[PDB]
């Protein structure tokens, strides 16, 4: 009859792969066409995008 | 440019090496010929420097 021991959460929303929702307008930019430099913002991300 | 990201190209020293060597070495040593000048009348030949062009393996 009890429900079981670890209290049970609910998450409601979309079911997406890998969105990221938090888009702001960042000051630094990378190459275009090379997305081997684009790591070097992951580095020293844009203040919003810190912890998306 | 290059190699700040990811790692560089083991071959990229020699490549570098070879394109710096081909842009301005060949130029920078054409300038320094002389004047070939060796008679009473001074015959004298010339190389325009300018009209350098390095032609594709036969």
């Amino acid at each position: 009859f009890p429900y079981p021991n670890p209290p049970l959460v609910i998450c409601f929303g979309a079911a997406q792969k890998e969105f990221v929702p938090t888009v702001r307008v960042s000051h630094e930019q990378m190459h275009q066409d090379k997305y081997s430099e684009w790591k070097m913002l992951q580095w020293n991300p844009p203040e919003f995008v810190r912890a998306p | 440019n290059e190699g700040i990201s990811t790692i560089p190209g083991f071959n990229q020293i020699q490549f570098e090496g070879f394109c710096r060597f081909i842009d301005q070495g060949l130029t920078e040593e054409l300038y320094k010929f002389p004047k070939i000048e060796d008679t009473d009348q001074e015959i004298e030949f010339q190389l325009f420097v300018e009209t350098y062009q390095l032609v594709e393996p036969l």
